[PDB]
């Protein structure tokens, strides 16, 4: 029909010995949802079609990850988010009230998704000035349209898996969506449940706009919390299940397997099922390459002919590993007290050739009130002016300081960015029901283009695999990425809750003290 | 013979921290019952006000069990929280009972009933006399939660209504209804407090609240072709099984307890009429993806940075005005 | 690893260290569930004699078994400090990015977040009588007593 | 008597009297088609045209008592809550009365998280029984297959099971592109909606004709008498809220 449904399950083993899977789930729908009038849904979920009408949507990502992407010792992820639920929307031209808009459907996502997004209220939501640009069709990135929010403590379960996996069309009862049991995705290091929607292209000459609706579910499995042995990575040993009769709906149902070794240019890794073919491709700054187990191939998985890819793989020595992903950060809390402190993020990078440009988003929300004056880049034990700085500062309970910097990180070198912040005393009323764990500062976003070890190819998004079609490559010799750092766990100074009574009997008796002196001063006449 | 036809639920967990994982386990029990049972997500107001279910703590990721042989899940493969961590509240649970909820909030997340629904609410927590402890910070109390079941009557938003509290001295939770047609349950009486303790080896903390649990097991064994009664569930835990004495109140409703089947509110059992009428119907330029990151583009976005000093109408308003006070005085 | 050295105001005339110059080596174990804001210490302060060497062992072993447990809400930091407290103090330093008694270090390449609680295993024999806790810190500040507590309960 | 369903008092008939649908200013109208499994049908059905040729002039009529926000949606895999019975009589499958009040519980959990609003949503099924069931019929009272081989809940939806035949082909089983009858669906989904909104069959006097059904497919003075029962309903509705 005019929807398609393609499905594809890419199996990467991380340098460190982990195995990361990411499940893609891209609808592509030839329909005009961007107005009122397309009350017909087949693939593409009504509950999310429907958005896209009602708020005036241009582009909507929605992302729930349990875990940081430890960057440096696992590779650069195909896709990554930060922890808690990030929700970022660009809106259309014709909105004319975008925060009413946003608050809306921050609403309604928390009810599609079962999570906690109403909480999204302006003190969260950020406006970036140039930072994430819309992933589809853009006639011009104004930014009046983008809102940005993030909730560092929003947990992820099968509270959010299960409306995840309602949106699919073979809604975990057929082909690739049933190796999805919650007890072993979320029996891992890293766990990621987005869903993004874009106005993608409908042919080889993008002339015209169709809907894009990829539900993207990347998982992190440890090799000693789930391997700890000699047993091969077999989709049985790390998702519970084989893989049964593909999805009938799906237009390809691919599974992709990186098999891809270093200081070697043969040899790769051994896949036990004879894969159907092989691709090879620079994906992210590598060339590397994938064997394709086609689901829709009756030769491959019968109706009797369940597949269990099995992988052999194990940390490899130090002296057989990518060196480092030419870009990681590592963002932190200094000082100890309250009262006082700084945020520092450090950001590296690692190619000894070339510098290259970084934009850092920070928002920290109001509590922790930022002394922009005291914002250091040193990046060589000098001093980096960065090229482009943004800082709109906050005010107390209605917005909160968001900070964009563009950074030029010189050579290999660690830029560390800091910035000192003063904690703030709240009203009793106003922590959480757990005051004592602390409060989060939203993970930092970090845009960069870092440059490829091999230059790639302008590949459709229509011929490539699903991972390879996230971002909208431009140069070709240099990727975009975009690494989100730790979220931060800083603790304010906390009143005595059990003293909101006593507190006001006391602090009124100072003044009827002061009152009684200064009566009977005023008024006693002396005798 | 009832003439419900919604069957909705709320199912309200009360407890964080992870130590109160009984809690949980109460309300996830009630909820994979109900859910067997009949009732569709989307008629089932579940609050959990942590997790517990998948938070790092916990040495079986993404399950909840209630017993030590760990082969029964709650917490299965198919469940939705409307209400979680910070968002269960006091307040936005009486929001969620009297209708006065914000504007904003979806369907999923509110009690969408009508004069012809019935209502199964569950609440489990801390709770002491005539008090439900909200997450160990706030409190809903028996008058409260009495007005807001009489708000409700009074838009005729349930047909019948049962109340089940798993608390400790949960029978005054129940002590001050006056809408029409409830029906309560306790865990225990207005003054035994004695709160269990057996935490499980392999999960660190304790499962589940021994009443609920023999609930549970109670309800396990049903289908939802059921004929099972609430006179066979008003006795479900014993003295000799549970320390705490459950009580049950039937003053409000008109209907015989031995006649309301327990499907009437563990489930929805939909009144079907087979339809036998029929209508009879007559019968050109190309698109560009953003650049991701417009390095130069986003470095000219911006006036140039420079240094800030005060207009020239302002040291000419303060200098003119500090020599004129110079020569008024001299 | 930390490479840490600091300029002592007199030879000490206790450990004949008067340049004093280390390496402080840590791992870190990375809660999987969590996202890496928290996390526990356990520490051994090993010297320049041969005490501590089942403290390392002894640290190693539960590392290897902490590491393969899914339950991790903090992380676990396992250090092992080059002097018996100076370079616990060049750690605690650079971890904070302090500088409260002035001395050098190399800047950290990784942290694990707020640390929580903080364990200082010595133990220079295999076999062992009796666990003798010590619960006093500089200026005179204590711990919180639930951690003595923990520690009495699970003794 | 569904108008008031309060003030006056309550005796035997007085749920049947309660069943039809409460008032309100909207009104959402889901037609699902539910396949269980894509691998044997291919379901296609021209539910555009079928809402233009027939469902909105039928909304248009009924549109002086509120607004209808129609939708359609395709719900893959959607299992229904009971399995029916094989009859080894005549290679069918049935759903006695019993089990209709356990059988839309699944998919009622699929069609949830799927509306744009808080009016009382009516969902109307087109089930597609699988291979496994293929002819799947619904019994009324005592064996007899029921006409339609639907059903409807008072205030719900209603539900079709619409069954394909003459799909022999020389090889193994392909996904068979099935073509919906429209005409034959929306039938009895008009006819469940005018029961769901009250409108009973002209209740005669004992001389009398009709006219016979009219285009739109409900009488203009049945229009009239939804419009006073929507009246006194929504004014007594008022007078209890402001009290
Ligand atoms: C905390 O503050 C102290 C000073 O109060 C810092 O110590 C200083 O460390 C630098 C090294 O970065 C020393 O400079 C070195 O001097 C030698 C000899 O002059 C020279 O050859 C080296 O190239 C280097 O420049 C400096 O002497 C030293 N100051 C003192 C008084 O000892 C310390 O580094 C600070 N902490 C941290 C973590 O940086
Ligand atoms: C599976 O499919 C192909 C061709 O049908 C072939 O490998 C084999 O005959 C089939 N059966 C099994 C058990 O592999
Ligand atoms: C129903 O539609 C009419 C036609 O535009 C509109 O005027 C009216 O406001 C709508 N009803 C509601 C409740 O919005
Ligand atoms: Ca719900």
């Amino acid at each position: 029909a005019r929807d398609s449904l393609r499905e594809e399950l890419v199996i990467t083993p991380l340098p460190s010995g982990d195995v990361a899977a990411t499940f893609q789930f891209r609808t592509r729908w030839d329909s005009e949802l961007q107005r009122e009038g397309v009350s017909h849904y087949r693939l593409f979920p009504k509950a999310l079609g429907q958005l896209i009408s009602k708020y005036s949507l241009r582009e909507l990502h929605l992302s729930f990850t349990q875990g940081f992407w430890r960057t440096r010792y696992w590779g650069p992820p195909f896709l990554q988010a930060p922890s808690g639920a990030e929700l970022w929307v660009w809106f259309q031209d014709t909105v004319t009230d975008v925060d009413k808009s946003w608050k809306e459907l921050s609403n309604v996502l928390s009810g599609i998704f079962c999570a906690s997004l109403n909480f999204i209220d302006s003190t969260n939501t950020v406006t970036p000035t140039a930072s994430f640009k819309p992933l589809g069709l853009a006639n011009d990135t104004d930014h009046y349209f983008l809102r940005y929010a993030v909730l560092p403590r929003e947990v992820v379960c099968t509270e959010n898996l299960t409306p995840w996996k309602k949106l699919l069309p073979c809604s975990s009862k057929a082909g690739l969506s049933v190796l999805l049991k919650a007890d072993r995705l979320f029996h891992t290091s890293y766990h990621s449940q987005a869903v993004h929607i874009r106005p993608v292209c409908r042919n080889a000459r993008c002339t015209s706009i169709s809907w894009e609706l990829r539900q993207t579910l990347s998982v992190v499995f440890d090799a000693f919390i789930t391997g700890q042995g000699k047993k091969d990575w077999s989709l049985f040993r790390m998702f519970s299940r084989t893989l049964t009769e593909p999805c009938p709906l799906a237009s390809e149902s691919r599974v992709y397997v990186d098999i891809t070794t270093y200081n070697q240019d043969n040899e790769t890794l051994e896949v036990h099922p004879p894969p159907t073919t092989t691709y090879q491709d620079v994906i992210l700054g590598t060339r590397k390459t994938y064997a394709i187990y086609d689901l829709l191939d009756t030769a491959m998985i019968n109706n009797s002919r369940n597949l269990n890819i099995q992988l052999k793989w194990k940390r490899p020595p130090e002296n057989e590993a990518p060196p480092v992903p030419f870009l990681h950060a590592q963002r932190y809390v200094s000082g100890y007290g309250l009262q006082k402190g700084e945020l520092s993020t450090l950001l590296y990078n690692t190619h000894p050739y070339r510098a290259f440009p970084v934009l850092l988003l920070d928002t920290v929300p109001w509590y922790l009130r930022l002394y922009v004056h005291t914002l250091t880049i040193t990046s060589k034990g000098k001093e980096n002016k960065p090229s482009y700085i943004h800082y709109q500062p906050a005010q107390d309970r209605l917005q909160p300081h968001l900070l964009e910097m563009l950074i030029q990180l010189p050579a290999n070198s660690v830029t560390k960015v800091s910035i000192q912040f003063e904690r703030a005393l709240l009203k009793w009323t106003e922590y959480t029901p757990d005051p004592n764990h602390g409060f989060y500062v939203s993970p930092s976003v970090l845009s960069a283009l870092v440059p490829s070890m091999v230059a790639a190819k302008p590949v459709d998004w229509e011929e490539s695999p699903l991972f390879n079609s996230l971002f909208p490559v431009s140069d070709g010799s240099n990727y975009f990425v975009r690494l989100y750092t730790e979220p931060l766990l800083v603790n304010l100074p906390t009143p005595d809750f059990s003293m909101p009574y006593n507190v006001i009997c006391l602090t009124c008796t100072v003044v009827a003290v002061c009152y009684g002196s200064f009566y009977n001063l005023l008024t006693r006449t002396f005798h | 013979r009832s003439g419900h036809t919604n069957n909705w639920a709320v199912l309200v967990c009360t407890s964080r921290f992870w130590f109160n994982y009984r809690h949980v386990a109460n309300t996830l029990s009630v909820y994979r019952s109900v859910k067997r049972l009949g009732i569709p997500d989307s008629h089932i107001v579940l609050m959990l006000a942590d997790d517990m279910a998948c938070n790092p703590r916990n040495p079986k990721p993404a399950t909840v069990f209630s017993h030590k042989n760990m082969e029964l899940n709650v917490y299965g493969d198919d469940v939705e929280v409307d209400y979680r961590s910070y968002e269960v509240t006091v307040e936005n649970f009486l929001r969620v009972l009297t209708g006065r909820i914000p504007p904003s909030t979806p369907r999923s997340k509110r009690l969408l009933s009508d004069d012809r629904s019935n209502i199964l609410i569950y609440m489990t927590g801390h709770g002491g006399n005539g008090f439900l402890k909200f997450q160990d910070s706030e409190e809903i109390t028996n008058i409260e939660l009495a007005d807001a079941f009489e708000q409700m009557w009074q838009k005729r938003r349930y047909n019948e209504l049962l109340f089940i509290i798993d608390t400790c001295q949960g029978a005054s939770m129940y002590e001050r209804f006056y809408s029409p047609n409830i029906m309560a349950l306790a865990s225990s009486q207005v003054g035994e407090d004695s709160l269990s303790h057996q935490p499980d080896p392999a999960i660190g903390v304790h499962l589940m609240d021994r009443y609920t649990f023999y609930v549970l097991e109670f309800l396990e064994e049903i289908n939802p072709a059921s004929q099972t009664n609430m006179n066979d569930l008003f006795q479900v835990c014993p003295k000799s099984l549970c320390v705490s004495t459950p009580g049950h109140r039937t003053d409000l409703f008109q209907r015989d307890p031995k006649n309301v089947l327990i499907t009437d509110f563990f489930g929805s059992v939909r009144k079907v009429e087979i339809t036998t009428e029929t209508i009879k119907l007559q019968q050109m330029e190309p698109l560009k993806y953003a650049e991701q990151l417009p390095v130069a583009q986003i470095i000219h976005q911006k006036p140039k940075l420079k240094d800030w000093h005060p207009p020239g109408g302002f040291i000419l308003g303060l200098w003119a005005l500090i020599i004129m006070v110079f020569f008024k005085t001299y | 690893t930390q490479s840490f050295s600091r300029k002592l105001p007199f030879p000490d005339e206790t450990h004949e260290r008067y340049m004093v110059s280390g390496t402080n080596v840590y791992g870190i174990l990375r809660a999987p569930r969590a996202a890496s804001t928290e996390s526990l210490v356990l520490t051994v302060p090993c010297g320049s004699d041969s005490t501590n060497s089942q403290a390392v062992g002894l640290l190693l072993a539960l590392a290897a078994h902490f590491r393969g447990q899914i339950y991790w809400a903090k992380d676990i930091v396992f250090l092992v400090t080059e002097h018996d407290l100076l370079g616990t103090e060049a750690w605690l330093e650079a971890y904070h990015d302090v500088n409260v008694t002035g001395m050098q270090s190399s800047p950290l390449q990784g942290r694990a977040g707020a640390i929580q609680a903080a364990v200082a295993l010595e133990l220079s024999s295999d076999v062992v009588t009796s666990l003798d806790v010590a619960v006093e810190g500089l200026n005179g500040q204590l711990p919180n007593l639930d951690l003595l507590n923990l520690f009495q309960t699970f003794c | 008597a569904a108008a008031l369903a309060d003030h006056l008092p309550e005796d035997k008939w007085s749920a049947e009297k309660r069943r039809p649908l409460k008032s309100s200013l909207g009104y959402e109208i889901t037609f699902s088609l539910l396949n269980p499994d894509p691998k044997s049908h291919d379901v296609y059905w021209d539910i555009e045209g079928a809402v233009r040729r027939y469902v909105q002039p039928f909304l248009n009529a009924l549109g002086a008592a509120g607004n209808f926000s129609v939708d359609s949606q395709i719900l893959y895999y959607a299992m229904l809550g009971v399995n029916p019975r094989f009859d080894s009589a005549s290679s069918s499958y049935y759903l006695d009365m019993h089990s209709l009040p356990h059988v839309i519980n699944p998919v009622e959990s699929r069609l949830g998280s799927s509306a744009a609003s808080l009016y009382p949503v009516l969902n109307f099924l087109l089930y597609v029984p699988e291979l496994a069931h293929s002819p799947l019929y619904i019994q009324d009272k005592d064996g007899a297959p029921v006409a339609t081989n639907a059903f409807h809940s008072p205030r719900w939806g209603g539900i079709m099971v619409y069954n394909v035949d003459s799909k022999t082909y020389n090889a193994s089983v392909l996904p068979v592109r099935v073509e919906v009858d429209m005409v034959r669906v929306m039938e009895v989904f008009l006819a469940q909606l005018r029961l769901l909104f009250g409108i009973a069959q002209p209740q005669l006097p004992p001389k009398c004709l009709l006219s016979g059904p009219t285009s739109e497919g409900l009488m203009t003075w049945e229009l009239d008498r939804l419009l006073w029962a929507r009246s006194v309903e929504n004014l007594a509705t008022a007078t209890t809220t402001l009290t």
